[PDB]
């Protein structure tokens, strides 16, 4: 399932 | 002012695959 | 989705995920109708039977989207939530009545050829296409067979699906259920006799169902995804919140943040 999204967006 | 214009689609006037189905539905 | 096909690229530029942070996933659907402000169903964020009361901070927007899990590097547009706005009176407690939300953007997205707004309807379009027998188009990245009551065969789409549905008359649609049907609500779908069939289903929750004027030749959002019971059993129908009724409350809150 998900990739990972970049961690800025955290 | 733009919107539901489709940059891929209306705006270069391409149908996608089904709208047909649509608009022969609306009489 | 149930029943439906493979989206085109750019075929449904509006579309939204609406994406949790922890843990990460996809909550539903929803549409993007400006540079800053985002539609979807209420329940999404809010029921209270549930303990589910979503805020800003718990929450993605994601943009641009075709493929459901992968990051679309540089396509996708990912957008942080300034602002929730439920409808105040949307009614968990009985039937999920007032079924909207909207949601604003902590800073604009930039449209692109993947990226762009659909309209909202006005009287007059919402007149002349709201009719029975009339398809609009749902779309979404959820469950692709039933669900809760949990399913088989393939389960949870690639890519986002496509499906048109003909909008059924209200009588049909009271009869359908046992549950209170309101004015701001309307149902879709195929019926059992009409041989085609197609559904949304859980995960799609919260997004457009929409129409293309042949007047202007214009996408503009009819409804919101918001209850089925099942999804695609014959005899049922699906649920969808009226947009144009419920604009008043639309425009109220884009005026007066604006
Ligand atoms: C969105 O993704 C989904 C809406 C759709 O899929 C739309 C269509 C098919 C057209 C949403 C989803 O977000 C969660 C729901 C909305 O809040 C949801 C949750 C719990 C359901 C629900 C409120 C409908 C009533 C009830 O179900 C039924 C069938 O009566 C409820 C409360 C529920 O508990 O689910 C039911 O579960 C089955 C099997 O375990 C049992 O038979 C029922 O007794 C039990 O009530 C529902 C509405 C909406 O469709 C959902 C799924």
């Amino acid at each position: 399932d998900f990739e990972e999204i970049p961690e800025e967006y955290l | 002012a733009d919107c539901g214009l489709r940059p891929l689609f209306e705006k270069k006037s391409l149908e996608d695959k089904t709208e047909r189905e649509l608009l022969e539905s609306y009489i | 989705i149930v029943e439906g096909s493979d989206a085109e690229i750019g075929m449904s530029p509006w579309q939204v995920m609406l994406f949790r942070k922890s843990p990460q996933e996809l909550l539903c659907g929803a549409s993007l109708i400006s540079d800053r402000w985002v539609l979807t169903a209420a329940h999404c964020l809010l029921y209270p039977p549930w303990d589910k009361n979503f805020t800003e901070n718990d929450l993605l927007v994601r943009i641009g989207k075709h493929s459901r899990t992968r990051y679309e590097r540089n396509i996708e547009k990912i957008s942080m939530l300034e602002k929730i706005y439920i409808h105040p009176r949307y009614n968990w407690r009985e039937n999920l009545d007032r079924d909207i939300a909207l949601m604003k953007l902590k800073k604009p997205v930039a449209f692109s050829d993947y990226i762009h707004p659909v309209c909202l309807p006005d009287r007059e379009t919402a007149a002349s296409l709201l009719q029975a027998g009339y398809k609009g188009r749902v779309t979404g990245w959820g469950n692709l067979k039933e669900t809760w009551t949990a399913n088989v065969g393939k389960g949870q789409p690639s890519v986002l699906q496509v499906v048109n549905l003909p909008i059924v008359e209200r009588p049909v649609c009271k009869d359908s259920t046992r549950i209170r049907i309101t004015d701001n609500m309307f149902c879709a779908g195929y019926k059992p006799d009409e041989g085609k069939r197609g559904d949304a289903c859980e995960g799609d929750s919260g997004g457009p169902f929409v129409m293309k004027s042949p007047f202007n030749n214009r996408w503009y959002q009819m409804g919101i995804v918001s209850w089925g019971e099942g999804c695609d059993r014959d005899g049922k129908y699906g649920f969808y919140t009226h947009v144009f009724r419920l604009k008043k409350w639309i425009q109220k809150v884009i005026d007066q943040f604006g």
